[PDB]
């Protein structure tokens, strides 16, 4: 398992589709963006 | 029995409380293992051979799941003293899984009604499910004409690299766009949490992060108070290397000893499904045990100041709990480069 951590002051936002458990995460694809 | 299992058994017997835990955890179990002695004997078989394709999880997990699902088992598995032995057991196993002899599962042979080798088309198909019609030997770097597809050990196969990431797993938007953060592991979405915090104990609010625990009281911990966390789960057949999520500098790598077989206490006693669409209690515990499992914490300073300091935690699960970094503190990396990988081990 792995976890990515972002600060509150970080202007990047996790991509909403990944808040649904079970969504496929293709490595190198975008999971958060400014 | 191999010496590490001997010392493991001797430890169980050395402390009457531990010993009692290794009795109560088997209460009413009619199948093998039925006691801690059979457990040790089955370990002695498992650690001498490589895993095969077919089960819902790796082989130590499979024979441990019923034990993990008891109070007695959770108590035992949350003692740092015992976990030192699990570490040595799995490290010993991982030696074999790095050796030429572990290639014997890298075959197409069907082994029984439910299990087959890793080059069998059933398994080959499963491993490229998400690669959009491309085949195993296109996606991963191997030799489809060589024996064992060219891998020199099971671990080599387990940590197979991509033949051409720009086709199959591109750095979306390109390494030059520093406003994007990439997924570090081929995985499934597991949890996202916002406004994360620290807890004084991990009790009665199972499946909550505690920054202080997750990050092992690092001096950087306060910077991530109120921040957010995305967590993924890697299937047993997934690519198991780590890629850099940003262009940036490795600030700090910390290796934290922890648990292997601790599920969330709130799930102790839940049913262990005899299928595969239903998650067993352990696989409903990933947020909880990210706080306490053997893990590696990696702090990265993104080149883009608006992203800044980020962290990655690579979280072990049962026998797949070794976290090898292949980068060094101070090194620079681009989004998509190797950070390291998982191995069978402690």
């Amino acid at each position: 398992s792995f976890a990515l951590g972002l600060r509150k002051d970080c202007r990047a936002e996790i991509v909403e589709k990944f808040t649904e458990p079970g969504t496929v995460i293709r490595i190198n694809e975008v999971v958060a963006a400014l | 029995l191999m010496q590490p299992i001997q010392e493991f058994k001797a430890f169980i017997e050395s402390d009457p409380v531990v010993h009692q835990e290794f009795i109560d955890m088997f209460e009413g179990i009619q199948d093998s293992p039925r006691n801690y002695q059979e457990l040790c004997n089955m370990f002695n078989d498992i650690f001498r051979k490589a895993p095969v394709y077919g089960d819902l999880g790796p082989p130590v997990y499979m024979i441990m799941a019923k034990l993990m699902n008891t109070r007695a088992g959770f108590s035992a598995f949350t003692r740092q003293r015992l976990n030192l032995h699990f570490k040595k057991l799995f490290d010993t196993w991982g030696l074999f899984l790095s050796s030429k002899d572990s290639r014997n599962v890298l075959v197409a042979d069907q082994f029984d009604d439910r299990h087959c080798g890793w080059l069998n088309e059933r398994a080959l198909s499963a491993m490229v499910k998400h690669y959009n019609g491309r085949a195993f030997d296109e996606v991963f770097l191997c030799d489809k004409n060589a024996p064992y597809y060219g891998f020199n050990s099971y671990d080599d196969f387990f940590n197979r690299r991509f033949r051409n990431r720009d086709i199959d797993r591109p750095v979306v938007g390109g390494v030059n766009n520093t406003t994007l953060i990439s997924a570090a592991c081929e995985s499934l979405s597991y949890n996202v949490s916002y406004d994360v915090q620290s807890l004084d104990t991990l009790v009665f609010k199972g499946e909550t992060y505690s920054l202080k625990h997750l990050l092992n009281n690092d001096p950087f911990t306060p910077q991530f108070e109120h921040g957010s966390i995305l967590q993924g789960f890697l299937n047993v057949t997934a690519y198991h290397r780590w890629h850099a999520p940003v262009n940036g500098t490795i600030v700090k790598i910390i290796n934290v000893p922890g648990t292997y077989f601790a599920q969330a206490p709130s799930t102790i006693g839940d049913p262990i499904p005899d299928n595969d669409y239903d998650p067993p209690p352990y696989l409903k515990s990933l947020v909880y045990f990210s706080n306490i499992a053997a893990r590696q914490i990696m702090f990265i300073e993104a080149d883009n100041k608006e992203i800044g300091l980020i962290f990655l935690v690579f979280i072990g699960m049962t026998e797949i709990s070794t976290c090898e970094a292949t980068v060094s503190e101070g090194q620079h990396v681009n989004r998509g480069d190797d950070l390291g990988m998982f191995h069978f081990g402690g």
